[PDB]
RNA sequence: GUUCGCGAAGCUUCGUGGACAUUUGGUCAAUUUGAAACAAUACAGAGAUGAUCAGCAGUUCCCCUGCAUAAGGAUGAACCGUUUUACAAAGAGAUUU
RNA sequence: GUAUGUCUAAAUGCUCUUAUUUACUAACAAAAU
């Protein structure tokens, strides 16, 4: 389990991981992947968590963009990456509370 | 000057009780202490293991020092003997085992660690109210032969308080009649076996 | 040859304050003390440092919760000076130990 | 003149007191073992025993330092008075 | 603490079986191990030219790669690689194939071997 | 080697025997975080809660200030306000950093002004300069609250804005507001002209935002 | 009256004052009190008690012996040491403030020493250079439960909250920004008030909300950054003038 | 290494002494350089012989 | 409360003068706001030199682990960039007084 | 000797597959009769 991924994703690490989300609440929204289909999430602070990440993402993924080999395509392809990330973001702030 | 004040047990263990869940901001500087007391701990250490109480004694009771804080607590006075007597004693004890042996077919050896790495250590609280320690390693004696060792021989400190035979209760010397010591030696003829 | 002017030992000093106080204990609750009071401190010492995920047993001996990165290991390493206090602590605790079970009906 | 041998004498008293004190105190300082006014009003000093487990000297923490030249004075660096060869 | 450590601490309760469920339970939800392209730490063998800005990266030159299972595989049941890596200058993915049938390795959209 | 504590009269308190302890590099000063000897005393034996020494000695020298008041040696002013009096008549920069804090502490020039402070001189003259110089009801038309309460309580829930000049007060009582209108700046129940309006462009500018 | 009003206070009882930590992290960590490997929540969270002082407020063993700085944890509205409590359970009046204002420079009306420096955010305990009795209110979205309200309402809510705690010199809501500003005559108060208001709700009983006032973050009550439009400025400086011509005077 | 160290150290004040310099910093690294040249020179075997150097 | 004396009622009880003992503890007050770090996600990613790699130092208003004046930390951290004047002498041509 | 750095506002249970590993790390060391 070189190089730290592999350690993080070690088994015990995952089941530290479950107990304290069991007892206390403690997740890391960082740790797992986004869903794709909003409500399927009762809960709000869950909801706010998630928010919360992919705005993180669009951060992210604006601080990088406007590097300055601005004619390499990768850029590009982020531009459309920002606004699914924006879209998913507005989809998030939903109306039911 | 004035000496200490002899506190009460209860209070010490008061103490120790309230820090085993230590994570307020109350008792801040008493894990400070706590930290600072690594210095001394293995002193603390070797001073208890000094007090082991021979097989000759169930429980031995010993003095305290322990700083207010809970931090570290020293067992304070140092195990002094009459030496003659501590070797009766030792052999004693030898003859004992001895005995032991012959008899046991299975003698059951500990196992260790004798409590689980899961299993905090119980508090001292759990077992005094337990019924009398069961007996420790004094041989069979017998009032024709050791007529005078007997009735002290084997106590927490060898030799009472308040007794002609020593000091007194700072222990530090010790004169012996005849018979008495004629009895150690006997007693003592597996350990002191010199030429 | 020993010292000729060190009068003054550890526990005088540490009399002389107003921080200790004394008491007459069993020494089994002594050990007990010992151990339970020792355990906090290489605990204590050990959340100080950092590392929160090497955990004490309760028998003194340490070893990490989950693997460590290297990073964490670096942080982590413990030296010469607190795996000797540690291994001290086990062997007081072994021999508290033994001294607690004659006392209980166990041995 | 080679200085006088009683001023030598208090010279030496004085330093060697002064560094004997300055010895002591780093002593002190180090971890191991082994009155006055303020304006007309008069006020007694102490030093308290604090426990013996807490840090002796819980101020200091190892902290760097830059320190000011604070050189008023003008230090006056006096002196007096073939090129392609050197 | 220590590189070599015998045996890591585990809680009072510990059902190891259990605990594995879980984590599977919780390795689909997971981020890292759902995903492809897993890095690796690699020389480069081909000595090749980055074809956008044309850096030269020579032979035995470390990268930091990533390494993705090809799903189709060579013959049956041995497989090959894609093996990323990035120019130094410019940041163009090059990769690189492992086809086994020549003991050696393909270029993948990345650059040219000479 | 350690100078002297230069804690006020006022500060210490009004009797002739006080006792205090001295804490060699006790706590970190406050302005320069750079270990110092506290000094605390109990002030009376018996009157509760301890004076320590909350800055590093040199540092109180630089600002010239009571060493636990905080406020000037001579006139017991804070500092900004001693200063600000000898600017009127330039004031001190502590530098708010880690590093240049503990420098400026070391450097001894007496920061900015406590050279006056310090000499008689100085002192004197400047405070001689100084005197020189010296010689329900809705409610309309800058002051504070707390000063119209006062008047209120004065003439006998008190909501007032600003951008607004609209004082709404609300006793809850009939009997509070009759005594209140006996006993007695526009004040009606739930140049005039040049008021009105001036009230209004008020209203206009609270509503605009 | 407080004194006349009630000697007894008890806010919270002893058996129920608070739990110690909120699980951040995996593991805890016993030296800091502080969950560890790992930082995912917000926790900020609202307060369950709160100073309602006509009730609370009292005789104390500190107002016997002359105390004179106030209860922390009475502010907050949790002093389970209650009549037996050595810190004072009042909400600070003028006369006290007096009898404090030679230490109210070092430290706050609670007894504890100001800093030098101001802290980044301008979170907590303000400094002994800037003397200051302003205070920047936030987080009145999130101490509301997220409440379509009016501007207005949130201000008169404030007011009612800030009153009660200390004599206001003035106080605005601002819907640009989305904040309390709030100023107080004293010091002293305007820490006391600060104190109280930390991670405060501010709904009332009335409101739809009231059972999950608990859930949400409460009140972010700091300190005051001084206005930069021109007239407060100009107010600001006028009211310097005045200090110092007071303090002249006072001298000669 | 620390000897090496000491050993140019030397070598450049020897030199500070022997002539007047503007900007002399400067100089110094050159004069290391060719001191680590001549070293260089001795473990080889070559005759460390420049023109410039006076 | 102990008590050693005096004065009233029936050695017992009240009323008194003394002697004995005499100022603890806090640099701290219990949850967010007086400052712990790892971890995690994302993104890149490894000293010279063409490449690969060892070790040693050095400067610092950077530290960590280490009992350490061992040793170890990405070659432990940042150093790889900016870089125009103690600036004069000689010759030639041009506009202004 | 398992490097490193920047980046961070305050669906539920279910079972079935194994005589393995898309395994990762290379700082460590390098010869014949
Ligand atoms: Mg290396
Ligand atoms: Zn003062
Ligand atoms: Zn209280």
């Amino acid at each position: 389990m070189s190089r730290n991924v592999d350690k993080a994703n070690s088994v015990l690490v995952r089941f530290q991981e479950q107990q304290a989300e069991s007892a206390g609440g403690y997740k890391d929204y960082s740790r797992y992947q986004r869903p794709r289909n909003v409500s399927k999430v009762k809960s709000i602070k869950e909801a706010n968590e998630w928010k919360r990440q992919v705005s993180k993402e669009i951060k992210q993924k604006s601080t990088r963009i406007y590097d300055p080999s601005l004619n390499e395509m990768q850029i590009a392809e982020l531009n459309d990456e920002l606004n699914n990330l924006f879209k998913e973001w507005k989809r998030w702030q939903w109306h039911i509370d | 000057y004035t000496p200490k004040a002899e506190m009460p047990p209860e209070h010490l263990r008061k103490i120790i009780n309230t820090h085993s869940d230590m994570a307020s901001k109350m008792y801040n500087t008493d894990k400070k202490a706590f930290l600072g007391a690594l210095k001394y701990l293995p002193h603390a250490i070797l001073k208890l293991l000094e007090n082991m109480p021979h097989p000759w004694e169930q429980a031995k009771e010993v003095k305290v020092l322990y700083h207010t804080s809970g931090a570290i607590t020293f067992v304070n006075e140092t195990p002094r003997v009459i030496e003659p007597v501590y070797t009766a004693q030792w052999s004693a004890t030898w003859i004992a085992m001895r005995r032991e042996k012959r008899d046991r077919t299975h003698f059951k050896r500990m196992r260790f660690p004798p409590f689980d790495d899961d299993e905090p250590p119980l508090s001292y609280e759990q077992h005094i109210e337990n019924i009398e320690p069961l007996d420790p390693i004094n041989l069979p004696l017998d009032s024709q032969d050791d007529e005078y060792v007997k009735d002290w021989l084997y106590d927490s400190r060898p030799l009472e308080e308040d007794s002609k035979k020593v000091n007194g209760t700072s222990y530090k010397k010790w004169s012996f009649d005849l018979p008495e010591m004629s009895n150690l030696y006997r007693l003592s003829t597996p350990l002191r076996d010199e030429v | 040859l020993p010292t000729n002017h060190n009068k003054t030992k550890l526990l005088k000093s540490l009399k002389n304050t107003k921080y200790f106080q004394q008491t007459t204990i069993d020494w089994v609750e002594a050990g007990l003390q010992l151990c339970r009071q020792g355990h906090n401190m290489l605990n204590l010492l050990i959340h100080r440092k950092g590392l929160t995920y090497l955990h004490l047993d309760y028998n003194f001996n340490l070893k990490p919760t989950k693997t460590l990165t290297t990073k964490e290991r670096k942080k982590s390493r413990l030296g010469n000076s607190f795996h000797l206090m540690r291994e001290l602590l086990k062997m007081m605790k072994l021999i508290v130990d033994t001294h607690v079970q004659f006392r209980l009906g166990n041995v | 003149p080679l200085p006088t041998k009683a001023e030598i004498q208090e010279c030496t008293a004085r330093t060697k007191s002064y560094i004997q004190r300055l010895v002591n105190a780093k002593l002190a300082n180090s971890n191991n073992r082994a009155l006055l006014l303020n304006n007309s009003h008069h006020i007694e000093v102490v030093s308290k025993q604090m426990d013996p487990l807490l840090p002796r000297f819980v101020g200091k923490k190892a902290r760097k330092v830059v320190a000011p030249t604070e050189n008023d004075e003008v230090v006056p660096v006096l002196h007096m008075d073939d090129p392609n060869e050197w | 603490s220590e590189r070599k450590a015998i045996n890591k601490y585990y809680p009072p309760d510990y059902n190891p079986l259990e605990a594995e469920k879980l984590s599977r339970k919780m390795a689909k939800k997971l981020k890292t191990m759902n995903k492809s392209h897993a890095s690796i730490r690699l020389m480069t063998p081909f000595s090749m030219r980055c074809l956008e800005c044309n850096e030269y990266i020579p032979k035995s030159r470390k990268f930091n790669g990533k390494k993705e299972l090809l799903k189709e595989k060579y013959l049956d049941s041995i497989k090959i690689y894609r093996l990323t890596i990035s120019c130094p200058r410019c940041a163009n993915s090059i990769a690189f194939r492992t086809d086994p049938g020549n003991s050696d390795y393909v270029m993948e959209v990345g650059g040219v071997r000479n | 080697n350690e100078p002297p504590p230069n804690i006020c009269e006022q500060c210490l308190g009004d009797e002739a025997n006080i006792r205090m302890t001295k804490i060699p590099q006790g706590s970190e000063c406050k302005i320069c975080t750079l270990p110092f000897t506290l000094y605390h005393f109990k002030t009376s034996k018996r009157s509760n809660n301890i004076i320590k020494t909350l800055i590093c000695v040199r540092c109180a020298t630089q600002r010239n200030i009571c060493q636990c008041c905080m406020l000037d040696s001579r006139w017991h002013i804070p500092i900004q306000l001693r200063d600000h009096l000898i600017s009127l008549v330039v004031m001190t920069e502590e530098a708010k950093n880690d590093m240049m804090k503990r420098f400026l502490s070391l450097k001894n020039v007496k920061l900015g002004g406590a050279q006056i402070t310090s000499d008689p001189s100085e002192a004197d003259n400047i405070v001689d300069k100084l005197k020189n110089i010296l010689l329900s009801f809705f409610l309309y038309n800058s002051i504070p609250e707390w000063k119209i309460t006062d008047t209120v309580s004065q003439l006998l829930s008190l909501i007032v804005n600003h951008k607004a000049k609209c004082g709404g007060l609300r006793f809850q009582s009939s009997e509070l507001g009759e005594r209140f209108v006996s006993k007695i700046f526009i004040i009606p129940w739930s140049t005039a002209e040049n008021i009105k309006l001036s009230l209004s462009l008020n209203k206009l500018i609270q509503l605009e935002l | 009256s407080w004194r006349d009003k009630s000697a007894k206070v008890q806010v919270k009882e002893s058996e129920l004052p608070s739990s110690i930590p909120a699980q951040t992290g995996l593991t805890f960590n016993i030296w800091y009190n502080k969950w560890s490997q790992g930082f995912a929540g917000n926790t900020r969270f609202v307060s369950p008690f709160a100073l309602q002082p006509q009730l609370h407020s009292g005789k104390t063993r500190g107002d016997n012996d002359g105390q004179l700085f106030f209860c922390l944890f009475f502010a907050k509205g949790m002093c389970c040491l209650g009549p037996k409590c050595e810190y004072l359970h009042h909400i600070p009046d003028e006369e006290d403030i007096g009898k404090l204002a030679l230490r109210t420079e070092a430290l706050d009306c609670f007894g504890r020493e100001k800093f030098a420096d101001y802290r980044e955010d301008m979170g907590g305990i303000g400094s002994f250079r800037k003397k200051n009795k302003t205070l920047y209110v936030g987080g009145i979205d999130g101490a509301l439960n997220s409440k379509h309200l009016k501007p207005a309402q949130i201000e008169s809510r404030i007011r009612f909250v800030f009153s009660r705690l200390g004599d206001i010199d003035r106080i605005r809501y601002v819907e640009s920004k989305n904040c309390g500003f709030v100023k107080f005559k004293y010091q002293a108060n305007a820490e006391f008030a600060k104190e109280a208001m930390s991670n405060q709700t501010l709904l009332l009983p009335s409101d739809k909300e009231w059972d999950d006032r608990r859930e949400g973050t409460g009140l972010l009550v700091k300190w005051a950054n001084e206005d930069p439009d021109p007239a407060a400025q100009k107010r600001l400086q006028e009211e310097l003038k005045l200090e110092s011509l007071n303090m002249m005077v006072h001298l000669i | 290494a620390y000897y090496d160290l000491e050993l140019r150290n030397s070598v450049m004040d020897d030199i500070l002494e022997m002539m007047p310099e503007s900007i002399r910093q400067k100089k110094a690294r050159t004069i290391l350089q060719h001191l680590s040249e001549a070293w260089r020179c001795w473990k080889a075997n070559i005759p460390w012989d420049v023109p410039g150097m006076p």
